């Protein structure tokens, strides 16, 4: 006789092959497909001139909320209705559903495609000791640049069409992580500072080069609010600005490479 | 090009930070220090580290099963130590050779063996304690620790609990370079090719699904690193244009998306099924399953396929072999 | 079927080639000029698949099989049944990869973000050209390469090891597996650790960027960061293939011996044999 | 310590399964011109006259040959065993018929294994035949043999350095793996498995469940035993300079039929064969050697399947003097 077998042809290891299975779609379909869900849920559509139904699969497919209590106070709740409300300078470029749309006015300035950011906080982010986070050297004078790098404070930035555009004022460093995240500089000509995060710049020995935005388009770089204080919402205006401009800083950006 | 996901460009140096935990905040030792050029592609600050008393434990542990294994190793080439820097890998402290089956075997035939691996245990114990402790300490989920649990949980089959199923000694994993390194071969023979396995199928799948997995969510970060990707924390209390990109490019590249919570979650889990898959596995190796691959045959599974030199009789079987 | 906040992003550009012509979504999905190449080969690659499939013994899914052709057919065109169909899917397979990874590209482009997954993306692609295609012309025929079945594939993995007596002694398959587990551990980890942090049980507070720095630093006594853990796991998961490329390719081209006795260049230094 | 292309590739198995061999097309040119030192038949001679039994006085084995056949039977033997040494190797200068030295009684041995070979194990060298030379090459102490202990350099006419020296303990891992293609497999497969018909060499398990009473606790074998297969099985494939899909589908080792090449048929009876000279032969031979021959053990040195193959899947690449001198057989 043999251990394992159970029956017929039935054996230990062919059931639990049955159970693994099971398990693994248990877990995958109704755990983790609904975590899946938490933001960005119910999908959104046009509508209809008469509907009066939850639609039992948008109550199917989510999971319950669950409330994070946050470190210096509040909570969010997830999933949850966050609508898109604000307006979007943007046209259907043709009449079936999956058509792409097309901004109608500037989209660096009005936020659209490359351009747009998140309904984030209009939160100072934080330390873990509750000062804020994301602050200019100026004021985070416990922290210095590491000896061997370029101190870019005096540099000029040389924007996409070869022109200088402004000389860096200040470095804003993270102090929960000890990581510079943007340039600070006085735009020529201008009577403001831009922000400009640091994946957008070629640091150089003697030039900080930004590829994103011609001269002309750091004069709509976002403004702060303070001086030596962002929100989390501003950091995604100051960071979307840029990255907008891969697509939109000339018209031959949209279109295709070759 | 973004060049802070290749490097760091201007690395910020300032002040030590401590988070206190529950307790023990008076056992990190050491000045913390800084690397200039660890600094470019990590943090720059090396040290402190906390001590403690489960740390500690797991420390004297390991020690003493390294001593059990490398003075064995040592008898191998007669204390000769060029031929010992010489033939390291080669060298290997192993199990009974010999079925005493779940008899405690001689010191010099798997005697050793059993304590390395027995020290060894208490090393990996003391060790999770850390692990699931420094966590709590900092007020931090358990995660981690069960996570390495699983992970230990699979050493302590095929370092104890197939040996013990099956009630041989003779089944474990010798230490050494090269002698663990055979046994997969070894055991894999005796249980007619691992490949026919269906759990290790199940773990090179999750294996195989962390390296996508991994290269695919680092590189999804780097990707949005320009707009603060790699604060995962709060992209997750409050949602941001980094996971919102992040979400889009896998949703409209494959139909649908996770979140940047979720995501760590798939993480996670493909992670730990690797070690639970692996497990299950070897439960069933010897206990209830002989050969896999005529288990697979029995079930219909197998490929099979022509021959191309001709099929060959066993000449064992042949009428008037010999033995 | 828009997120609720994907209306914002869904804007014309950034195409690599075809510009208006595939700029538009069914569904979820983006489609694009390479969404349309991409479709034609899977469907090729797949209906080949079929034929082949039918023409053959077996429809139970484990057992099916798609093979090479016979060595002496060499580099050459080899009849439908004995490997030309496993030419033809090749090249599905390839046209189908290549075409999933610039579609990629695009999506990137119109998101306004790091083509670094495309990117990475492409080293898996790189493996299986090293052994469907680059080992094949080295060695000189294309029956070197691996048969097209679940389970059949994996007889090619093992006879293949075995041909150089122990496979688990080539430098390049022991440099790979060490990624491949390093790999699995961080992931492990990574996961873990922001999931710790998020989520630390009770109704305890959220924890901070500082924790996590914190824990592995007591932990391990190192903390790389944020950001840098990203790309160390995309490196580690990379370099399981790019590594792993090389105990490949040297196999047979390079190196015709058991593996254990490539060793030999240490074992056999005269100052100590 | 690599080897550059081409490799010389075959196929032993159904296309798509990465079977055959894989060849460094100059180690297979430097075996072929070692192996093409094998001397060409003496021109054949008349049988005139009476079988050497009544011309000759101590004629035991070859006693049906006529004289011109007998002496060039002799001038054979002295060409493939002790060139250098020429026909007083074994005879007294002064006596032909005298048995005085021991090379002669060995010699005389050795024809009649010799002839058994030939005569009695043709599954495995089939009609190619072996000849002293198969294992001598032109020396009496023939070049591959094994003692009950591993030992360095494999070929015997090499010497050793300090650790290769059996004496050496340090050294033994190394002479251990140099045994089994450099593994560190902590077993010796030839006082294992080719010494004697003791052990066993299949492992794996015929039924896809654990039969009840044969698998668990002392009624099992030990895993070590798959270790010494294993070991067994990297020596044969480095004995024959060949992998093992010149013999097995890996997809299962146990399986024979189409999961064998008729090779693997061949390399069963070879072990058969190689046990049956060890015990039955060469074994015995420690009583007519000097100690001067003799192992640690005091064990005579034995064959193993490098003795003969040295390296190749056909010893001297199939090359046969079976029909040139038959009177070393098939002994009708
Ligand atoms: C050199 C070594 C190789 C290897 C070694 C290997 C081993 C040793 C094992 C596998 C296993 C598996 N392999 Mg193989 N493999 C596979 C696919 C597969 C799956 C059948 C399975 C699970 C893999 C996994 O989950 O990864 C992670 C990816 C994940 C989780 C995402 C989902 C992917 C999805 C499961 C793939 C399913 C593909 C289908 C067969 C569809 C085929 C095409 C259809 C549409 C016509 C592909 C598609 C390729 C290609 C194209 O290169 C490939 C190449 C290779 N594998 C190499 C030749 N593979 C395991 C198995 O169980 O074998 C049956 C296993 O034991
Ligand atoms: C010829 C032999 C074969 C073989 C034999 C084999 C065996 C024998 C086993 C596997 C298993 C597994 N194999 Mg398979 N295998 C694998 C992949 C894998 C893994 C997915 C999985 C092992 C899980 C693991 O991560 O262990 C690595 C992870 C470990 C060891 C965990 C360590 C945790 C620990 C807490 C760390 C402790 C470290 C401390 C510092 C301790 C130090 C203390 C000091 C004192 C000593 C691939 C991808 C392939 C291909 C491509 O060919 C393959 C081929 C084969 N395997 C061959 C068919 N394989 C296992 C399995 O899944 O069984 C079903 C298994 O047991
Ligand atoms: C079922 C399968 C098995 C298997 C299969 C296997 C294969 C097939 C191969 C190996 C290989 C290796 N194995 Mg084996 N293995 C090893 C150990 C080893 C290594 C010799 C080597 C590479 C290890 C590695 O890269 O992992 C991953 C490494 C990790 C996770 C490193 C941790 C990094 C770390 C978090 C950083 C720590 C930071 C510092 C402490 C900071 C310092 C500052 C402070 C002090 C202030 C151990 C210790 C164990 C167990 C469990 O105890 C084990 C079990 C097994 N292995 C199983 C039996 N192993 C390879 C080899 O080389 O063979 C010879 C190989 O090819
Ligand atoms: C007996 C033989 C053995 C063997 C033979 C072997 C060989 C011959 C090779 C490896 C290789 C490798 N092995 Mg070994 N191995 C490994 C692990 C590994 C991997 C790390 C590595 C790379 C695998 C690969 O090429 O994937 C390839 C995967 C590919 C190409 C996937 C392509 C994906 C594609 C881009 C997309 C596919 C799309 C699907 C069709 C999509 C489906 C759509 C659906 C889902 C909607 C472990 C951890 C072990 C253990 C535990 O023992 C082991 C044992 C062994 N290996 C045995 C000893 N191993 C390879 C290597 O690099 O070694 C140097 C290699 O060539
Ligand atoms: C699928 C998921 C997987 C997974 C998961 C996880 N893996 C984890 C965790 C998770 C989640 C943890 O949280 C834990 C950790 O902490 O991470 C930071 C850990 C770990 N995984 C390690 C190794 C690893 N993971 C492997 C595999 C997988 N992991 C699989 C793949 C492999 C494989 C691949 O082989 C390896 C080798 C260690 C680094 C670490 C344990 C250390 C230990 O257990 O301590 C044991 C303690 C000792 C040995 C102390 C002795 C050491 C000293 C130097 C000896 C000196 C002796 C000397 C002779 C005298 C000195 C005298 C003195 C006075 C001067
Ligand atoms: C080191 C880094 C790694 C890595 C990395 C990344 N991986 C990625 C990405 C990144 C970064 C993506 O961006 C891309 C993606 O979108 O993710 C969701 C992707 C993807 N990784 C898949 C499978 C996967 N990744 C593996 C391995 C690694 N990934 C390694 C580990 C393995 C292994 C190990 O076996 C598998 C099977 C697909 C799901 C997906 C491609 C979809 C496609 O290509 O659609 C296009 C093609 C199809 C839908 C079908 C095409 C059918 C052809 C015509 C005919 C079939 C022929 C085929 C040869 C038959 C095989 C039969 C037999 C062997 C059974
Ligand atoms: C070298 C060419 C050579 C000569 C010459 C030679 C001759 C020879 C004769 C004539 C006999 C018969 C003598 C008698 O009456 O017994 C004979 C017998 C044997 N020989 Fe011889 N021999 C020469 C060389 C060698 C060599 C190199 C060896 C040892 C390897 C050898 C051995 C023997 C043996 C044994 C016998 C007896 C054979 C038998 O049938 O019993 N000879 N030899
Ligand atoms: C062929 C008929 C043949 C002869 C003749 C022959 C002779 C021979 C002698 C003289 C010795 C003693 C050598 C010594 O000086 O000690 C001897 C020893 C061994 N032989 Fe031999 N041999 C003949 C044939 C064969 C064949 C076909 C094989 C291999 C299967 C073989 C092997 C050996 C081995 C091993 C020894 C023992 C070690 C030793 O004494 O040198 N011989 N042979
Ligand atoms: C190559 C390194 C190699 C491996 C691996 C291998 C393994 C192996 C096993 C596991 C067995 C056991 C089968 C069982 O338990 O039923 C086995 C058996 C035989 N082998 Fe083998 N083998 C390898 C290589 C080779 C080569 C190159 C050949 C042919 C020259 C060969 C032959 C055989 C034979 C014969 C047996 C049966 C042993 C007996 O019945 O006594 N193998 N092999
Ligand atoms: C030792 C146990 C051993 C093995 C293993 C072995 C295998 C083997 C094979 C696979 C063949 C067939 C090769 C082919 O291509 O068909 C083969 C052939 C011959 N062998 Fe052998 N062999 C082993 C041992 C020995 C020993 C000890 C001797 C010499 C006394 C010997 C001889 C031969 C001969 C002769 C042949 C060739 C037959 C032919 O057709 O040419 N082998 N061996
Ligand atoms: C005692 C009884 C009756 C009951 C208890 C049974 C018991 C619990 C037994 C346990 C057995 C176990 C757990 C066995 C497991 C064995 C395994 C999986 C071993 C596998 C791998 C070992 C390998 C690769 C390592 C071998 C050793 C070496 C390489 C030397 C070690 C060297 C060092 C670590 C150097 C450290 C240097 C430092 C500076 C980093
Ligand atoms: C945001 O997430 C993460 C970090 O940021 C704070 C980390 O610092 C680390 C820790 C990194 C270490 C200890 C590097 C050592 C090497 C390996 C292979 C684990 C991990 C795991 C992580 O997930
Ligand atoms: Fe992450």
């Amino acid at each position: 006789m043999y251990h394992g077998a159970l029956a017929q042809h039935l054996d230990i290891a062919q059931l639990v092959w049955y159970a693994q299975w099971l398990v693994i779609w248990t877990v995958v379909l109704l755990y983790l497909r609904r975590e899946d869900r938490r933001e960005g849920y119910p999908l959104v559509e046009p509508l209809g001139l008469v509907k009066l139904a939850p639609e039992d699969g948008q109550v199917y497919e989510l999971p319950y909320p669950k409330t994070f209590v946050l470190p210096h106070g509040g909570t969010v709740t997830v999933p949850r209705r966050r609508p898109e409300t604000r307006e979007l300078k943007l046209a259907q470029t043709d009449g079936f559903e999956g058509a792409p749309l097309q901004p109608t006015g500037n989209p660096l300035v009005d936020a659209v495609g490359p351009a747009s950011y998140a309904e984030r906080a209009e939160v100072v982010d934080a330390t873990v000791d509750g000062k804020a986070k994301i602050v200019p050297l100026r004021v985070a004078t416990d922290f210095s640049i590491a000896e061997g790098d370029v101190d870019p404070r005096g540099l000029p930035v040389v924007a996409a069409d070869g022109v200088e555009a402004g000389t860096v004022t200040d470095l804003w460093v993270d102090r929960s992580e000890h990581y510079f995240r943007y340039l600070e500089l006085s735009v020529a000509g201008s009577a403001r500072t831009a922000l400009i995060p640091l994946g957008f710049c070629d640091v150089k020995k003697d030039k900080i080069v930004v590829t994103s935005i011609l001269s002309e388009q750091f004069a709509n770089v976002p403004r702060l609010q303070s001086r030596d204080q962002i929100t989390l919402r501003e950091e995604d205006k100051v960071s979307a600005y840029y990255a907008g401009g891969l697509l939109y800083a000339t018209p031959e950006r949209a279109e295709s490479l070759l | 090009a973004d060049y802070q996901t290749i490097y760091t460009q201007i690395q910020a140096r300032g002040p030590h930070i401590t988070v206190s935990g529950e307790w023990g905040d008076n056992d990190r030792v050491g000045k913390p220090f800084y690397s200039y050029w660890l600094g470019k592609i990590g943090d720059a600050q090396i040290g402190p580290i906390y001590l403690g008393a489960s740390g500690i434990a797991a420390f004297a542990f390991g020690s003493t099963a390294i001593l059990i294994i490398l003075f064995n190793m040592a008898a191998e080439v007669h204390f000769d130590p060029l031929q010992f820097f010489r033939q390291f890998f080669w060298l290997g402290l192993y199990p009974p050779k010999a079925q005493y089956g779940m008899g405690i075997p001689p010191l010099h035939d798997g005697g050793w063996w059993l304590m390395a691996g027995l020290f060894m245990t208490l090393s990996l114990g003391s060790w999770w304690i850390r692990v699931y402790s420094r966590a709590r300490a900092l007020g931090l989920g358990t995660h981690i620790a069960w996570n390495f649990a699983a992970a230990i949980f699979f050493v302590l089959c095929i370092g104890c609990i197939h040996p013990t199923l099956v009630g041989s000694w003779s089944e474990g994993v010798p230490f050494g370079i090269w002698p663990h390194i055979d046994w997969l071969t070894a055991f894999s023979i005796r249980y007619g090719n691992f490949y026919y396995c269906p759990w290790h199928g199940f773990s090179i799948g999750f294996a195989y699904g962390c390296g996508l997995l991994f290269a695919a969510h680092g590189a999804t970060i780097l990707a949005v690193a320009r707009f603060g990707g790699d604060r995962e924390i709060e992209q997750i209390t409050d949602r941001g244009t980094a996971v919102e990109r992040a979400a889009l490019f896998w949703r409209w590249t494959i139909g649908f998306n996770a979140t940047i919570e979720s995501v760590h979650r798939w993480g996670w889990f493909f992670s730990l099924m690797v070690m639970v898959s692996a497990s299950v596995g070897i439960l069933l190796t010897g206990t209830f399953v002989d050969n896999w691959y005529l288990w697979c045959v029995k079930h219909g599974a197998a490929p099979d396929y022509p021959a191309y030199l001709p099929a060959t009789p066993d000449p064992a079987s042949l009428p008037g072999a010999p033995k | 079927a828009l997120l609720s906040f994907e209306r914002k992003y869904r804007v014309r550009g950034g195409t690599l080639i075809g510009g208006d012509l595939f700029d538009f979504w069914v569904g979820p999905y983006f489609v694009g000029f390479f969404g349309v190449s991409a479709i034609f080969f899977i469907f090729l690659g797949v209906s080949l698949i079929g034929y082949a499939a039918s023409q053959g013994p077996t429809w139970d899914p484990f057992a099916i099989s798609i093979n090479p052709p016979d060595l002496k057919y060499g580099l050459g065109a080899a009849p439908l049944l004995e490997g030309g169909f496993w030419q033809a899917i090749t090249v599905c397979a390839l046209g189908a990869f290549i075409s999933w990874m610039l579609r990629e590209v695009e999506i990137s482009r119109k998101l306004g973000i790091g083509w670094h997954v495309p990117l990475a993306f492409c080293v898996p692609i790189f493996m299986f050209c090293v052994l469907q295609v680059f080992r094949p012309l080295l060695l000189g025929s294309w029956g070197h390469a691996f048969p097209y079945g679940i389970l059949s594939h994996l007889d090619w993995v093992n006879n293949f090891g075995y041909q150089y007596l122990n496979w688990h002694y080539n430098p390049g398959h022991m440099s790979s597996v060490s990624f491949l587990f390093v790999n699995a551990m961080a992931l492990g980890l990574h996961g873990g650790l922001i999931l710790s942090v998020a989520n630390p049980g009770d109704g305890d507070k959220v924890k901070t960027a500082e924790h996590e720095n914190q824990y592995f630093r007591d932990v391990v006594g190192y903390s790389i960061g944020a950001l840098s853990i990203h790309r160390l796991g995309l490196f580690l998961a990379s370099n399981i293939f790019l590594t792993g490329a090389f105990g490949t390719i040297a196999s047979g081209p390079f190196w015709t011996r058991g593996w254990p006795e490539w060793w030999g260049w240490w074992l056999d230094i005269p100052f100590w044999s | 310590c690599f080897e550059p292309p081409p490799a010389t590739t075959t196929q032993t198995g159904f296309r798509g399964l990465s079977m055959g061999e894989v060849l460094h097309p100059a180690t297979v040119k430097a075996k072929k011109e070692r192996d093409a030192q094998y001397p060409p038949a003496l021109a054949a001679v008349k049988a005139e006259g009476p079988p050497v039994s009544q011309v000759y006085k101590n004629v035991k084995v070859l006693g049906n040959l006529t004289e011109a056949e007998f002496l060039r039977t002799m001038t054979a033997i002295t060409e493939w065993v002790s060139p250098q040494e020429g026909c007083t190797y074994c005879h007294d200068e002064n006596n032909l018929a005298s048995e005085a030295k021991y090379p002669y009684v060995v010699a005389r041995r050795m024809l009649e294994m010799t002839r058994a070979i030939n005569t009695n194990w043709t599954q495995h060298v089939a009609q190619t035949g072996v000849t002293c030379y198969t294992c001598h090459r032109g020396t009496p102490l023939p070049p591959y043999v094994r003692y009950l202990e591993p030992t360095l350099p494999l070929n015997n006419r090499e010497t050793p350095t300090h650790v290769e020296r059996v004496e050496t303990r340090s050294g033994y891992v190394v002479r251990l793996a140099k045994y089994t293609a450099y593994s560190a497999l902590n077993y010796d497969p030839f006082t294992m498995f080719l010494a004697n018909d003791k052990r066993q060499v299949r492992v794996v398990p015929q039924t896809a469940l654990p039969l009840v009473g044969v698998s668990r606790g002392k009624e099992r074998r030990p895993l070590s035993d798959a270790y010494a297969t294993f070991a067994l099985m990297m020596s044969i494939s480095d004995s024959l300079g060949t992998n093992c899909t010149f013999c097995h589908n890996a997809q299962t080792f146990e399986s024979w039929g189409k999961k064998s090449t008729p090779q693997r048929a061949i390399a069963w009876w070879g072990i058969r064969m190689v046990r049956d000279l060890n015990m039955n032969y060469l074994a015995p031979l420690n009583a007519s050697l000097p100690a001067s021959r003799l192992g640690r053990q005091g064990e005579a040195p034995q064959a193993d399947c490098r003795t003969c193959h040295q390296g190749v899947t056909k010893p001297l690449f199939g090359a046969s003097r079976l029909k040139d001198y038959p009177e070393l057989g098939p002994i009708k």
